[PDB]
């Protein structure tokens, strides 16, 4: 068949796996890409911690945890904690526009995770509650 | 200004005078054989004292490092020991206006009230010639103000060539204050 940028809705039966495990069971990489730190989790289909990661847990302080060096740090640090558990592909989930979006997706990759599909659930109300006040720096 | 955080996996010292988790003194090893415990054994590395000249390093879990330092935040607390001292500095001219000397005035006795350390600098008034004898005046003029509360702690001098003098002010200090009370009491009940 070809190939579509659309994910397999779980009812309707598909033909895509990934070692022999559905979509849906594949694990969850949940990324917090805030503006001061980059938080990582990795998720099992049923809500389960495997790895927890964060520049602040990698050794960073202060400013240096807004930066995309400490993102990838903290993304390798993740993908050596979940491939001691068994876990090779998943489902990456970002969250922010901070600068350690991507550059998290990358230090994944160099723990030996394969990323099968990206997923934004970045946060966006439909006016809900008011931000601070502008600043004039 | 420091954490009880883990220092990561990037160490700056090669050598490291590590010790146990349980407190066993492991002994100086390679900066390399150093994470092969922390993998080993999947704990975190928390400096615990910088000041010694050989580092020192202690592997502890994480419910490890969150009791530690959950003590240091009662430490504080119950015995807060924060001693520094701000300094402030301010530069008036000779011919500074009464109702302006006023203003800086009261604006000391702030700055003396939180136990702060005022330096207090007085230049030669635009077009103005004046010696030191009624430039030296307006110390005693603004300590006058705070009889007790205040005392010099140094005293003018020539800080450039005699164009501009230099003091410092401070809070009374407690042994000091009552020393001041005592010598007050007797002059009027006393008589």
């Amino acid at each position: 068949t070809k190939f579509s940028i659309y994910p397999p809705i779980p009812g309707e039966e598909s033909s895509l796996r990934w070692a022999g495990k559905k979509f849906e069971e594949i694990p969850i990489a949940h990324i917090k890409a805030s503006h001061n730190n980059t938080q990582i989790q990795v998720v099992s289909a049923s809500n389960e911690p495997l790895a927890f990661a964060s520049c602040g847990t990698e050794g960073f302080r202060n400013a240096k945890k807004g930066t995309g060096i400490a993102a990838q740090t903290a993304g390798i640090a993740a993908a050596a904690r979940a491939k001691q558990k068994g876990v090779i592909h998943i489902r990456v989930v970002v969250k922010g526009l901070g600068p350690g979006r991507l550059s998290a997706m990358h230090g994944l990759i160099m723990g030996g995770l394969e990323v099968i599909s990206i997923t934004d659930n970045t946060p966006i109300p439909h006016n809900g509650c008011r931000p601070r006040k502008a600043r004039k720096l | 200004k420091t954490a009880f955080s883990n220092v990561g996996r990037k160490i700056s010292q090669r050598v490291i005078h590590l010790f146990d988790e349980k407190g066993n003194d492991l002994g100086n090893m390679h900066r390399a054989n150093v994470i092969r415990l922390m993998d080993e054994r999947d704990l975190r590395l928390v400096q615990r004292n910088t000041s010694t000249e050989p580092a020192e390093y202690q592997l502890m879990t994480g419910l490890q490092i969150l009791q530690e330092r959950q003590r240091l935040r009662e430490m504080e607390k119950a015995n807060p020991k924060t001693g520094p001292t701000l300094r402030k500095e301010l530069i008036l001219s000779s011919n500074i206006g009464q109702h302006d000397l006023d203003t800086k005035t009261k604006q000391i006795q702030q700055w003396i009230k939180k136990k702060h350390l005022v330096q207090i600098t007085i230049k030669k008034g635009k077009n103005v010639d004046v010696s030191e004898n009624e430039m030296e005046e307006i110390f005693h003029q603004i300590l006058q103000t705070m009889p007790g509360i205040a005392t010099f702690s140094s005293r003018p001098q020539a800080v450039q060539g005699g164009k501009a003098l230099m003091c410092v002010l401070r809070a009374l200090s407690k042994n000091e204050e009552k020393a001041y009370k005592e010598t007050q009491e007797t002059q009027e009940r006393d008589t």
